[PDB]
C-alpha cells in the first residue's frame, strides 16, 4: 500500500528498524518527531478535518426556456430566399435535447465541440432557418465555395456554430412538386456572410439588357427546387436550422442548462450556490435577509449565510469542524500506550 | 495506448454492436492524398520522452572520457552529475545495487565510477570567509589577515 | 474561520482567581513568611507595624 | 403544445343580433387561424380560413378579423337554427390544437 | 484589540488578487487550463 | 437606502439621456463610502470619505465615534 | 539528430536543444506515430484538443 | 437653479447581507452636500 | 488461513546509499501487523 515509513540506517549502511506512519498515533508521533524515542508530554502530529461526504449543485430554476420549439417544430420553414433570422436571448438554451435526439445525421459543429456545448456561456444566438437541396451538405461550411455558398447564403470563414440540419422527405415533398421552395442560380455578386438578397431583378448575361422582359440570354434567377418523393437522397428536401453564436459583442444572457441537486442539511458538504462555491455545514438561520440579497458575509469577507434558490430560504453556512491531532505519551521508556486529543 | 474498438454511444439508447442510430465508430481514418495542402499532409512524429534520473544512467553521449586524478579540487561530471569537490578514497562499503550515495538536502556524497567500479568519496573543496585585523588607518597600514 | 483555531488557556479564569485568593489569604494572614518558608501567622496590626 | 383557449364558455344570443366571440392563443399564430362550426350529430365545415378570407359557398352573414394573439369573427346577422359549438384551429406549430368550444344557445 | 485586528487582517488578505484574474481558487481553476492555472494559483500561494 | 430592482444585460453604449413638473438631476463620482449596516441588514447611516477630514478619520478608523487624539489619515502631495 | 535539416520542428522543452549530448540520460522513451497536418500544437504539454 | 444634495443618494452596492458591521466600499456614489441641479 | 505480517516487508527505497540518518520516504510498503493470506 502507498504508506510512509521512517527508516533508520546504520554505521554499516543497512536498515536496522522502521515504523509505519499510519499504523497508530504513537508511530505517527515518531514520524512527525523523526525519532524512535519520544519524550513525555504533548505533541501535535497532524490535522484532523471532516471531509465533504457528498456535493450539492444549485442554480436558479428554469422558467424561461429558449424558443427552440419555435425554430425546430414549425410547419412552414421559410425558404433560402427569405431565410428567417430569430434572435434567441434572455432565456436558458438547452442543447442536450438537440444532441440527445437523432432525427438528423449531420451535426458537424465548427468552432465549439459538439460534446461540450451546455457549459459555455454564449451571449447572442442567431437561429437561422432555410431549406435547400439534399446534396448541398458540403456547401454549408466555412471555406467551401459554390452556388449555395457564393450566391445563396454564405457561412463565414471563422464561423463558430452548429450546422444542424435534417433531411425530411415526408413534410416538404409534394407529389408533383413543391414549387414554393426556391433558389438562385444566376447572380452577379458573391454574397458576403449573413446577407439576404430577396430582390427579384432580371439577370443579364450576354450583351443587351432586357430590363423587365424575359427572353434571349435573360434568365429569371428565381427558380424552383421542385421536390418529388421519387427522387434520390441528393435531391430530397433538406431542412436546415443553422445556429450562429456570440462574436464577442454582448454580455452573456443566453446559457446552457444547469441540473439542480437536492440539498442535505447538518452535514459537511461541498456546495455551489449561484457560482459561489465552498465547503461547509448548512443549517437553518434566523437572520432576516432583504429580498434582493443572495448571500451574506461576516467580519473580514467570509460567507456566513446564503439565500437558498428555488424556495427563498436563508441557510447558515457553518464551516466543518477541524483541529490538530494531539498525542499524549509517557515516553518510550515508560509505556507504548497513548491518548489522543 | 487505447487500442480497443468499442463503439461510442452518444445520444440515448445503447446499440451495443451495431453502428447506427446515435452510434458512431470511434476509429475514423485520415485518408491522405498528395493533392492535399501542408496542413492536411502526413506528419511522422517521433517523440523522445526522457525523465531525468528515475534510474541509474544508461544513455550517455559521445563525449570522450578523461583519466581520473586523486585528492585534488576538480570539476567532475559523473554521468551527467555536475559538481565540485575533491575525490578521495572511501571506506563506505556499498551494496552492489547503489550507483551513488546521497547526503542531507539533495547533495551527493559518494559516487562509484564508470569503467572501473571503484568507490570514491566527494568532499567539498576548502572554503571559508576572510577577515582583517586592523589597528585603524590613522595609526598604521599594517594588516593582519584572518 | 478556515485554518484558524484558538487554543484555550491551561489556567482558567475561575482558577487563576484561586491563586490570587490563595496569595491574598497568605499575605493577609502571614505577612511575607509564606513567600520565604512555611506560613507563620501574625495579627494584622503587628504585620502593618 | 399551444394552449388554445376561448371566452366566454356558454353565452346566449337572440334573434338577429350582433354577437362577438373571441379566441386567444398562448404563442403567436399571427395570421394562420381557421374557424369552424359544429352542430350536434354533424361533421364540421370551414367558415373562415387564415383569419381574414372566406370560402366561396358559405352564407356570408359573418366575417372574420384579427392578428397576433387576439382572433375573432363577428356574426352580423344571427339566425336561431345555428345553436352550434364554434371551434378555432391555428396552423403554425405541431401538434395541431383545437379549442374547447363556444356553444350558442337560444333564450 | 491588536490580536483580533491581526487576525482580521489575516482573514482580510485572502480577498487580495495579487495580480491574478480572481482571488477564488476554484473560480480560476473552473475556467482555465492546468499550466496557466498553475501560475495563477502560485501568485496566490506566495502572497498568502 | 435605495434598493436595487432590475439588472438588464443590454450592453449598448449610453452617453446622453432625455426624460419624458420639477425634478432633481445629480451626478455620481467614484468616491469611497463607509456604510453602517443595521442588525436587520439595512443601511442606517453613511459617511463620504472625501468630504472633510473628520470623515477621513471616520473612514480611517472604520467607526462613527472617534476618541480624542490625533490620527494620520492621508498624505499631502 | 540536430544536424539533420530534414526536420523543421525539433521543438524541445525540458532539456535545452543546444546542450543535449553532454548529459547522460537514464530512460529514453522513443514513441512514434503519424498524425493530421495541423495537429503540431496539440503535441505539447498543456495544449488540448 | 441649484440645490445642496444633503445626505441623499446612497444605494446598496453589492447585494450582500451585512449585519452590525461598518463596511467600506468603492463604487460610484452621489457625494454628500454636492450641487444637485433643479429643473422645472 | 491468515497470518499477522508483523514487521516484515521492508526494502531499500531508491537504490541509493544512506548511513545513520533517520530518513522518511513514501513508497509502496507492506503495512505493519496486517493480515497476509496463508496457503498450504
Ligand atoms: C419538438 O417536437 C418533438 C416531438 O414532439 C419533441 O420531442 C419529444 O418527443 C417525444 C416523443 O416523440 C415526446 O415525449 C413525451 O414525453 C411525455 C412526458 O415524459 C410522455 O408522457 C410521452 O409519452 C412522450 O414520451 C414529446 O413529444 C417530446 N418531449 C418533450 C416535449 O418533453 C421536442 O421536445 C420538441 N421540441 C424541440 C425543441 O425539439
Ligand atoms: C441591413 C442590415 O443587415 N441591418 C442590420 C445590421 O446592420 C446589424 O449589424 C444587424 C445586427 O445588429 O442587424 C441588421
Ligand atoms: C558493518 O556492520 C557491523 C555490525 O554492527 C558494524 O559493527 C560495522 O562497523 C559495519 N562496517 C564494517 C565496515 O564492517
Ligand atoms: C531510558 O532512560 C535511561 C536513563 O533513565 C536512558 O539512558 C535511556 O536512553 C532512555 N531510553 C530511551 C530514551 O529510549
Ligand atoms: C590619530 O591618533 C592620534 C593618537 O592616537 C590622535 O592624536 C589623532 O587625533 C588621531 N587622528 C584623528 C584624525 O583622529
Ligand atoms: C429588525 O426588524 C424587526 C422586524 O421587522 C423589528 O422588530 C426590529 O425592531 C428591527 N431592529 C432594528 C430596527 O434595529
Amino acid at each position: 500500500q502507498p504508506r510512509t515509513f521512517l527508516l533508520k540506517y546504520n554505521e554499516n549502511g543497512t536498515i536496522t528498524d522502521a515504523v509505519d506512519c499510519a499504523l497508530d498515533p504513537l508511530s505517527e508521533t515518531k514520524c512527525t518527531l523523526k525519532s524512535f524515542t519520544v519524550e513525555k508530554g504533548i505533541y501535535q502530529t497532524s490535522n484532523f478535518r471532516v471531509q465533504p461526504t457528498e456535493s450539492i449543485v444549485r442554480f436558479p430554476n428554469i422558467t424561461n426556456l429558449c424558443p427552440f420549439g419555435e425554430v425546430f417544430n414549425a410547419t412552414r420553414f421559410a425558404s433560402v430566399y427569405a431565410w428567417n433570422r430569430k434572435r434567441i436571448s434572455n432565456c436558458v438554451a438547452d442543447y442536450s435535447v438537440l444532441y440527445n435526439s437523432a432525427s438528423f445525421s449531420t451535426f458537424k459543429c465548427y468552432g465549439v465541440s459538439p460534446t461540450k456545448l451546455n457549459d459555455l456561456c454564449f451571449t447572442n444566438v442567431y437561429a437561422d432557418s432555410f431549406v435547400i437541396r439534399g446534396d448541398e451538405v458540403r456547401q454549408i461550411a466555412p471555406g467551401q465555395t459554390g452556388n449555395i455558398a457564393d450566391y445563396n447564403y454564405k457561412l463565414p470563414d471563422d464561423f463558430t456554430g452548429c450546422v444542424i440540419a435534417w433531411n425530411s422527405n415526408n413534410l416538404d415533398s409534394k407529389v408533383g412538386g413543391n414549387y414554393n421552395y426556391l433558389y438562385r442560380l444566376f447572380r452577379k455578386s458573391n454574397l458576403k456572410p449573413f446577407e439576404r438578397d430577396i430582390s427579384t431583378e432580371i439577370y443579364q448575361a450576354g450583351s443587351t439588357p432586357c430590363n423587365g422582359v424575359k427572353g434571349f440570354n435573360c434568365y429569371f434567377p428565381l427558380q424552383s427546387y421542385g421536390f418529388q418523393p421519387t427522387y434520390g437522397v441528393g435531391y430530397q428536401p433538406y431542412r436546415v436550422v443553422v445556429l450562429s453564436f456570440e462574436l464577442l459583442h454582448a454580455p452573456a444572457t443566453v446559457c446552457g442548462p444547469k441540473k439542480s441537486t437536492n440539498l442535505v442539511k447538518n452535514k459537511c458538504v461541498n456546495f455551489n450556490f449561484n457560482g459561489l462555491t465552498g465547503t461547509g455545514v448548512l443549517t437553518e438561520s434566523n437572520k432576516k435577509f432583504l429580498p434582493f440579497q443572495q448571500f451574506g458575509r461576516d467580519i473580514a469577507d467570509t460567507t456566513d449565510a446564503v439565500r437558498d434558490p428555488q424556495t427563498l430560504e436563508i441557510l447558515d453556512i457553518t464551516p466543518c469542524s477541524f483541529g490538530g491531532v494531539s498525542v499524549i505519551t509517557p515516553g518510550t521508556n515508560t509505556s507504548n500506550q497513548v491518548a489522543v486529543l | 495506448r487505447d487500442i480497443s474498438t468499442e463503439i461510442y454511444q452518444a445520444g440515448s439508447t445503447p446499440c451495443n454492436g451495431v453502428k447506427g442510430f446515435n452510434c458512431y465508430f470511434p476509429l475514423q481514418s485520415y485518408g491522405f492524398q498528395p493533392t492535399y495542402g501542408v496542413g492536411y499532409q502526413p506528419y511522422r512524429v517521433v517523440v523522445l520522452s526522457f525523465e531525468l534520473l528515475h534510474a541509474p544512467a544508461t544513455v550517455c553521449g559521445p563525449k570522450k572520457s578523461t583519466n581520473l586524478v586523486k585528492n585534488k579540487c576538480v570539476n567532475f561530471n559523473f554521468n551527467g552529475l555536475t559538481g565540485t569537490g575533491v575525490l578521495t578514497e572511501s571506506n563506505k562499503k556499498f551494496l552492489p545495487f547503489q550507483q551513488f550515495g546521497r547526503d542531507i538536502a539533495d547533495t551527493t556524497d559518494a559516487v562509484r565510477d564508470p569503467q572501473t567500479l571503484e568507490i570514491l568519496d566527494i568532499t567539498p573543496c576548502s572554503f571559508g570567509g576572510v577577515s582583517v585585523i586592523t589597528p585603524g588607518t590613522n595609526t598604521s597600514n599594517q594588516v593582519a589577515v584572518l | 474561520f478556515n485554518g484558524l483555531t484558538v487554543l484555550p488557556p491551561l489556567l482558567t479564569d475561575e482558577m487563576i482567581a484561586q491563586y490570587t485568593s490563595a496569595l491574598l489569604a497568605g499575605t493577609i494572614t502571614s505577612g511575607w513568611t509564606f513567600g520565604a518558608g512555611p506560613a507563620l501567622q501574625i495579627p494584622f496590626p503587628m504585620q502593618m507595624a | 403544445d399551444i394552449q388554445m383557449t376561448q371566452s366566454p364558455s356558454s353565452l346566449s344570443a337572440s334573434v338577429g343580433d350582433r354577437v362577438t366571440i373571441t379566441c386567444r392563443a398562448s404563442q403567436s399564430v399571427s395570421n394562420f387561424l381557421h374557424w369552424y362550426q359544429q352542430k350536434p350529430g354533424k361533421a364540421p365545415k370551414l367558415l373562415i380560413y387564415y383569419a381574414s378570407q372566406s370560402i366561396s359557398g358559405v352564407p356570408s352573414r359573418f366575417s372574420g378579423s384579427g392578428s397576433g394573439t387576439d382572433f375573432t369573427l363577428t356574426i352580423s346577422s344571427l339566425q336561431p337554427e345555428d345553436f352550434a359549438t364554434y371551434y378555432c384551429q391555428q396552423s403554425n406549430t405541431w401538434p395541431l390544437t383545437f379549442g374547447q368550444g363556444t356553444k350558442l344557445e337560444i333564450k | 484589540n491588536q490580536n483580533a485586528q491581526a487576525l482580521n487582517t489575516l482573514v482580510k488578505q485572502l480577498s487580495s488578487n495579487f495580480g491574478a484574474i480572481s482571488s477564488v481558487l476554484n473560480d480560476i481553476l473552473s475556467r482555465l487550463d492546468p499550466p496557466e492555472a498553475e501560475v495563477q494559483i502560485d501568485r496566490l500561494i506566495t502572497g498568502r | 437606502a435605495l434598493e436595487p430592482l432590475v439588472d438588464l444585460p443590454i450592453g449598448i453604449n449610453i452617453t446622453r439621456f432625455q426624460t419624458l413638473a420639477a425634478y432633481y438631476v445629480g451626478y455620481l463620482q467614484p468616491r469611497t463610502f463607509l456604510l453602517k449596516y443595521n442588525e436587520n441588514g439595512t443601511i442606517t447611516d453613511a459617511v463620504d470619505c472625501a468630504l472633510d477630514p473628520l470623515s477621513e478619520t471616520k473612514c480611517t478608523l472604520k467607526s462613527f465615534t472617534v476618541e480624542k487624539g490625533i490620527y494620520q489619515t492621508s498624505n499631502f502631495r | 539528430l540536430y544536424n539533420s535539416a530534414s526536420f523543421s520542428t525539433f521543438k524541445c522543452y525540458g532539456v535545452s536543444p543546444t546542450k543535449l549530448n553532454d548529459l547522460c540520460f537514464t530512460n529514453v522513451y522513443a514513441d512514434s506515430f503519424v498524425i493530421r497536418g495541423d495537429e503540431v500544437r496539440q503535441i505539447a504539454p498543456g495544449q488540448t484538443g | 437653479a441649484y440645490t445642496n444634495s444633503f445626505t441623499r443618494g446612497v444605494y446598496y452596492p453589492d447585494k450582500v447581507f451585512r449585519s452590525s458591521v461598518l463596511h467600506s466600499t468603492q463604487d460610484l456614489f452621489l457625494p454628500f452636500f454636492s450641487n444637485v441641479t433643479w429643473f422645472h
